[PDB]
Parts: structure tokens; C-alpha cells; sequence
RNA sequence: GGGUCUCGCGGAACCGGUGAGUACACCGGAAUCCAGGAAACUGGAUUUGGGCGUGCCCCCGCGAGACC
């Protein structure tokens, strides 16, 4: 039966200098016959580890694996931000080939207060029939932020959508994106468009706002 | 050393065909055997075919048998995935890797960085870019921040860069998102210091190869 | 007692690694035998053709039949 890798845990948040544990548990007896591999997201993944504990070529030795009969564990000694990604075991034993469900690593860091700006649509964009208003959180930690659009005082519902950053490879901050979005008729009832920020490192929640019509 | 490129993904109707090509350099895959790979966006990775060229043997996920045939040709040192009767699990991006079991056993040692494969019934349609302008009132500390807007494209993905390569530091390419309209939208912000916007052109460069869009769009200060 | 084709019988085990691209060239673990110890072992001497996701192939050797 085709042989299935469970692998826990499903995320797990650490900081920077802490070992990181990660396990595998193959169903039926792969004997050695299982890798390791890394995935920045959006790349590649990548081989750490294979034979179950043999380290591959080029990578850095704070990655290592053991394997305590049909138990697999990856352990990275000191976490290092470059380090956030997804990692994956695998069995090749035998066809199917099959990978564990994943566990994503996350850094935990210190706290940073997001720096917010706004960006009013384009008098290109106006033309088109549309406007979008975007609002940017750039490098802040933690992940959980509150963005609410108001338009003359009244807030928005609805018509925005938010597009986050994976965490930073040097310095483990994430980057947010709110879009407003109306026509360009409803756009151009209104004078006041603003952002209202709220997240940790902020004593009291910021905004941010343009007048329309500012060259 | 070794690389392997994977191309021929794209937007294929429900029930339609596409044929991946992976070309393999540094070595040669007679000597080795090839894998397909895919990961469902936001999935994991599920193995979908393998090849070996000195022995003929090919081998098969059952999710895939009978609709993919995996295939090489020796003298291209290329594979090749024939995907027939495609479904709308079949969308991932399909990785190429490389595995090797006689002369050593490490597992699929080295990917490519995979083709997306999109089934869908909508149709391919370019972005609109337009500049996202340094506020006009103020911005954070001697550092000014500046984007492009790239809306309502189709399908995944777009390339966006800055200053033709030229600009790297600073930038953040947000993820797409599909909206209600189901097309994609992203923005790719840059902060740059703020002197900088009288003496340096900030262009973004947008390009949509499934639409054969490329936009070079200057970002200045409104 | 020779040369060519076909058939038959063969060419220690396990785990790694390095150059080569074919089916080769290597380096280590190790194992085997002997001696010793209660002992994981310790000494001494010796030791296996190769390719490739692996059940097929290359090469080599011996035998048999056919052809010279």
C-alpha cells in the first residue's frame, strides 16, 4: 500500500539561536530511503538531507537528520532567519514517491510598528472607469494588523481586499497591502479617503490620508 | 553544474491537452531518471510521474494514470509530460527533478523552478499598469515609497521589475489576488530615499508572457 | 591447442564517496580467515567486473553445437 509520510508539526513559530524539530512518521518502513527538502515559497524546493541523515553537499551543517525506525526527524541546532520556509520530508523507498503534508517555519522576532503610506489612482487609472486606492504596512512584525478604509468619516466595508508579504529573509518583518477599490463615479463624491492602521507595535492606531485632488 | 528548465505550462481549457518539456544541462538523463512533480497552489507536493531513460521504465501516480504519458528523448536531453483530459485538479505548478538510484541514492537532488498550469475556462487578458505616486504631502522619514499597480490580468503569473534590473532593494511584489471579477491584481512597491525622486527615474517593468503584455511605466511624483 | 555466430554455466555481501560516459577508472567504510579476550571487539593476513529507480543489459571467463 502506497506508503504514507505524516509528518507534524503542521507550522511552528521560533526565534533566531533556537533548534528547531521537525518529524516524520513513515507508515511502513522506509529503510533510510527519506529526504529532506526546503521551499522558500515560490522557489524551488531544495535537498538538505538525504538517506535520512547524510547532509547534503552546500548546505549549511546547522541542518542535520536522524531516524529511529520508522521515525524521522529533522532538527535545524540555530534557526536563522534565511531559515523561514516550508520543509518537507519524503520517502523514496518506493513509488509512489511520497511527501510529508509540510510544516511551515515561521521567525519570531521583536516587535515593529508598521510604517503606513497611501497611494491616491492614477489619473490614468480615473479614465479606465475605476479607482483604486492602496494603503502599504511595510515592515512590521507581527503578521496580525487591522486596516480600515474611511471615506469622509464613513467606513468602508466590502470593497477592499488585503495581499501580505512572506516574512523577510534578512529581517523576518512582513509587508501588507490594502485595496480600495470604487468607481470612478463614487470616487469622485467623496474628498477625504484614509487609512486607518491598528497593529501591536503601534501605542494608537495611525492614519494615513490624502485629499482628492492633490498634485 | 546541473540545471534543469521546465516550459510549455500555460492556460488550458477543462478536457484540454498540454505538454511539458523539461531540458536538462550539466548531465546527461540516460545516466539518470526524471520526475514530474506538482504542487496545487497552496497545497503541498505530490509526485505525479518518473522516467528512465537507460532502462525504458516509466511509472505513474494513480491520479494521473492513463491522462499523463511521461516521456524523453535522449539526444534533446529533454522530458517531456503529456497531460490529456486535464481537470481543474490538475492545476499546480509542475516541477522537473532529477533523481539518480545506482550510483548514488539521494532522493530528486536538484528541481527546476517549475511552470504554472492553469485549467480554467476564462481566458488569457493583460494587465492594466498604472503608477502608484510617491504621496505628495510626506512619507516616512527621508525614505519616500512608490509602486505600480498591475490589474486585472489573467491568468498567473506576471513579472515585475525595477529600473530594468537595476533596482532590487527595498522592493515588495505583493502576491496576486483574485478578485471578485476573477481576475488577478497585484502592486509592487519600492521605498527609496526621498532625495532620489528628483534625480532617479523609477520605471517598473510589467510583463505578462501568457498575454505577451510588457509595460514599462514611469512612477513620478504627481 | 586458433578465429567467427548461437546456445548453456559462471564472475563474495553490505554502505558510502570521487573522476568519466557508457557499461570504465578509482578511494573509503567493511567483510572473510586466523590468533586472542567474558566481551561491543582487538591484532595479523586477505578479499568482490560494470551500467541503469532494479530486472534487464554491457563486458569478461569456461563449456557445447554450427561455420571457417
Amino acid at each position: 500500500s502506497d506508503i504514507q509520510m505524516t509528518q507534524s508539526p503542521s507550522s511552528l513559530s521560533a526565534s533566531v539561536g533556537d533548534r528547531v524539530t521537525i518529524t516524520c512518521r513513515a507508515s511502513q518502513s522506509v529503510s533510510s530511503a527519506v529526504a529532506w527538502y526546503q521551499q522558500k515559497p515560490g522557489k524551488a524546493p531544495k535537498l538538505l538531507i538525504y538517506s535520512a541523515s547524510s547532509l547534503y553537499s552546500g548546505v549549511p551543517s546547522r541542518f542535520s537528520g536522524s531516524r529511529s525506525g520508522t521515525d524521522f526527524t529533522l532538527t535545524i541546532s540555530s534557526l536563522q532567519p534565511e531559515d523561514f520556509a516550508t520543509y518537507y520530508c519524503q520517502q523514496y523507498s518506493s513509488s509512489p514517491y511520497t511527501f510529508g503534508q509540510g510544516t511551515k517555519v515561521e521567525i519570531k522576532r521583536t516587535v515593529a510598528a508598521p510604517s503606513v503610506f497611501i497611494f491616491p489612482p492614477s489619473d490614468e487609472q480615473l479614465k479606465s472607469g475605476t479607482a483604486s486606492v492602496v494603503c502599504l504596512l511595510n515592515n512590521f512584525y507581527p503578521r496580525e494588523a487591522k486596516v480600515q478604509w474611511k471615506v469622509d468619516n464613513a467606513l468602508q466595508s466590502g470593497n477592499s481586499q488585503e495581499s501580505v508579504t512572506e516574512q523577510d529573509s534578512k529581517d523576518s518583518t512582513y509587508s501588507l497591502s490594502s485595496t480600495l477599490t470604487l468607481s470612478k463615479a463614487d470616487y469622485e463624491k467623496h474628498k477625504v479617503y484614509a487609512c486607518e492602521v491598528t497593529h501591536q507595535g503601534l501605542s494608537s492606531p495611525v492614519t494615513k490620508s490624502f485629499n482628492r485632488g492633490e498634485c | 553544474e546541473v540545471q534543469l528548465v521546465e516550459s510549455g505550462g500555460g492556460l488550458v481549457q477543462p478536457g484540454g491537452s498540454l505538454r511539458l518539456s523539461c531540458a536538462a544541462s550539466g548531465f546527461y538523463i540516460s545516466y539518470s531518471s526524471i520526475h514530474w512533480v506538482r504542487q496545487a497552489p497552496g497545497k503541498g507536493l505530490e509526485w505525479v510521474a518518473s522516467i528512465s531513460p537507460s532502462s525504458g521504465s516509466t511509472y505513474y501516480a494513480d491520479s494521473v494514470k492513463g491522462r499523463f504519458t511521461i516521456s524523453a528523448d535522449t539526444s534533446k536531453n529533454t522530458a517531456y509530460l503529456q497531460m490529456n483530459s486535464l481537470r481543474a485538479e490538475d492545476t499546480a505548478v509542475y516541477y522537473c527533478a532529477r533523481s539518480r538510484y545506482s550510483r548514488y541514492r539521494r532522493g530528486f537532488d536538484y528541481w527546476g523552478q517549475g511552470t504554472l498550469v492553469t485549467v480554467s475556462s476564462a481566458s488569457t487578458k493583460g494587465p492594466s499598469v498604472f503608477p502608484l505616486a510617491p504621496s505628495s504631502k510626506s512619507t516616512s522619514g527621508g525614505t519616500a515609497a512608490l509602486g505600480c499597480l498591475v490589474k486585472d490580468y489573467f491568468p498567473e503569473p506576471v513579472t515585475v521589475s525595477w529600473n530594468s534590473g537595476a533596482l532590487t532593494s527595498g522592493v515588495h511584489t505583493f502576491p496576486a489576488v483574485l478578485q471578485s471579477s476573477g481576475l488577478y491584481s497585484l502592486s509592487s512597491v519600492v521605498t527609496v530615499p526621498s532625495s532620489s525622486l528628483g534625480t532617479q527615474t523609477y520605471i517598473c517593468n510589467v510583463n505578462h508572457k501568457p498575454s505577451n503584455t510588457k509595460v514599462d511605466k514611469k512612477v513620478e511624483p504627481k
